[PDB]
């Protein structure tokens, strides 16, 4: 329509001033609609780089100490009889269910990790589901 | 006519005219699987400050400024379709493509998941005939193709001033989209609620165009 | 009063922790009178072909196990700049239901 | 509130192979 | 542009100068704002402010583009490589 | 011949869903097709679980 050089930079900036010179006498609409409700961000062309030297990505991990007791329970034990269910999103499985009573156990008042596990295991296996471990 | 312009711009001062708040849920979004990435290796550059943390190598897209740029994008749309605008969802994917087209038709949209040829929205001149009118607005809900290389249609689009709104999600190049939105537009379950959101808008914009019809029809 | 911590926190895909060997359940969509495509959950989907035993049982919606392996499973060249996506997660069937 | 991440020591880390001569002389 | 006729080469260029367009920013439509110090690849052009009462001492290409531009009073120097299209 | 009708009006908005693409006719007819396809398969599916000329 007017200016051909996307290169440059933003659309908004390019077209306010094509308007503004005076070769195309039409105000577009969606200018208006843009100009009406602003987003965040122009959208301006940056050309991509490559990352050298110590040059690294500042994005940072997610992790928890439920982590680490889901990661103590698959290397006792292992993979539960219950399947798990990602179409339910409040889905409790095994394991679920395994550091919840950790920690709600841990909440009391205990420093030993061993006694608190072996706790676990034996209320969990006195409740009902019973853990068809390995030999 | 003056009466004909002031009667557009009138819902342009409210911040929500066509309430689009009440569409979507804090809760909503997180069933729907939207939240997901790719994993840590095909990560674009420009895709750092949209990631809220890695799960094993899983990106975990912020769903906190995807809902905030989503609204901006949806109201964007809304007054465009509202002043007898023409949308495109061109998203060349082979798993989704009659979904979408199908949604532009009962609608009375236009939508284009086919190939790419090359003198399209360009060379509009020696194509489809003398003036033609380009689509005001184009729709990328799969700006990647299946190739994974970027569209040509979205650098067009700022050649001959077009704005687009894309849905961007940890590979693509959101430089030259005017509107864009980190999110996930690979699960099934995913792609659904994002071509069911474009339908319900059409439906707040053409379909509520009857209101204002009859406010000027009064005098004749 | 809720946050966005809150809802990954508790998500099946951060309890379920590594994708290595884990009892999970899936779904037919779609047949292609060869393969079966499980969709049991996240962004992408299991691939697998008919089994010799039990042919005409696994139809559009039948429920099964995977072992569940990588979801996304992804592996960079010699030269190239970034890796490749297959879009298939590729588990390991066991038995019905 | 209190849920944000934590950047710890990173588990579901299995102890490295070795080889099958290095713990003998 | 690029042609084989001198008439069709004119008319191929204007048809693509005509579509692509720019803008310059000018201090009473007479001299730029600050001076820029750039290169571009082996042609170091470098060009300062000048008032009103003041000539044009530029290439003349420059010049001629400044004046199609609406550039009356600037001052300019070119070293390095002597390429018009760079 | 044939002579090409024009598929768009006055307001510039074309009169085919599938026209901002080159082909129109041949696209309409390929979704048509796929659309019988899947009903296709949608009816052996339930059939399924509910048990001289060029
Ligand atoms: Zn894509
Ligand atoms: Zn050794």
């Amino acid at each position: 329509a007017g200016s051909r050089l996307e290169t440059v930079g933003s659309i908004f900036s390019r077209t306010r001033d094509l308007v503004r010179a005076g070769v195309l006498k039409e105000k577009p609409l969606w200018f208006d609609v843009y100009d009406a409700f602003p987003p965040l961000r122009e959208p301006v062309f940056q050309r991509p780089r490559v990352r050298y030297g110590k040059a690294k990505a500042p994005i940072q991990d997610i992790w928890y100490h439920e982590d680490r007791i889901r990661a103590k329970f698959y290397s006792v034990y292992g993979s539960g009889q219950r399947a798990f269910d990602l179409f339910n999103p409040n889905f409790k499985s095994t394991c679920q269910r395994f550091v919840e009573k950790y920690t709600e156990l841990q909440k009391l008042g205990e420093t030993d990790e061993e006694k608190l596990f072996v706790e676990t295991g034996k209320a969990l296996l006195a409740e009902g589901v019973i853990l068809r471990r390995v030999g | 006519t003056d009466f004909n312009d002031k009667i557009l711009n009138e819902p342009l001062k409210h911040s929500d005219f066509f309430n689009v708040k009440e569409l979507f849920s804090v809760r909503s979004l997180f069933d729907a699987r939207v939240h997901l990435g790719h994993k840590a290796g095909c990560r674009h550059r420009f895709m750092e400050p949209y990631i809220f943390g890695s799960r094993l190598d899983h990106d975990i897209i912020d769903l906190e400024q995807t809902a905030t740029h989503l609204q901006l994008a949806l109201n964007f749309t809304a007054h465009m379709a509202y002043r007898k605008g023409i949308i495109l969802f061109i998203s060349r994917n082979r798993q989704f493509s009659y979904l979408i087209e199908n949604m532009a038709r009962d609608c009375g949209e236009y939508a284009h998941t086919r190939y790419f040829r090359g003198g399209m929205l360009t060379n509009a001149r020696l194509l489809f005939g003398p003036t033609v009118r380009l689509p005001d607005l184009i729709i990328f809900l799969h700006t990647l193709n299946n190739i994974f290389e970027p569209h040509v249609a979205v650098r067009d689009a700022a050649k001959m001033n077009i704005p687009t709104v894309g849905i961007v999600d940890t590979n693509c190049n959101p430089c030259l989209i005017t509107y864009p939105v980190p999110g996930n537009d690979d699960s099934p379950l995913a792609v659904h609620l994002y071509c069911r959101l474009f339908q319900t808008a059409i439906t707040r914009a053409k379909e509520k165009r009857q209101q204002v019809e009859a406010l000027y029809r009064l005098q004749g | 009063v809720e946050s966005f911590a809150s809802m990954l926190r508790h998500s099946p895909l951060t309890q379920m922790g590594p994708a290595k060997d884990k009892l999970v359940i899936g779904r037919i969509f779609h047949i292609v009178e060869n393969d079966l495509y499980i969709d049991f959950g996240g962004k992408f989907h299991c691939v697998c072909r008919r089994p010799e035993v039990d042919g005409e049982k696994y139809q559009k919606g039948t429920r099964v196990r995977l072992r569940l392996l990588d979801l996304e499973l992804t592996s960079r060249f010699l030269g190239a700049t970034t890796d490749t996506t297959v879009l298939e997660a590729n588990a390991v069937l066991l038995g019905i239901q | 509130n209190e849920d944000l991440p934590i950047s710890m020591e990173n588990p579901y880390k299995e102890p490295l192979k070795k080889c099958i001569l290095c713990g003998k002389h | 542009g690029k042609a084989t006729d001198r008439m069709d080469a004119f008319r191929k260029a204007k048809n693509r100068a005509v579509h692509h367009l720019h803008y310059i920013e000018r201090y009473e439509d007479h001299t730029i704002f600050h001076d820029i110090s750039l290169r571009f690849k082996r042609t170091h052009i470098k060009m300062k402010k000048q008032p009103k009462g003041y000539g044009l001492r530029c290439h003349r290409a420059i010049i001629t583009i400044c004046r199609l531009i609406g550039i009356k009073d600037m001052y300019a120097k070119v070293s390095g490589s002597i390429n018009m299209l760079s | 011949p044939r002579q090409r009708a024009i598929q768009w009006g006055e307001d510039g908005r074309p009169f085919h869903y599938l026209f901002y693409t080159g082909k129109q006719s041949y696209y309409s007819l390929m979704h048509d097709v796929y659309g019988m396809l899947l009903n296709l398969e949608k009816h052996q599916s339930h059939l399924q679980a509910k048990s001289g000329s060029r």
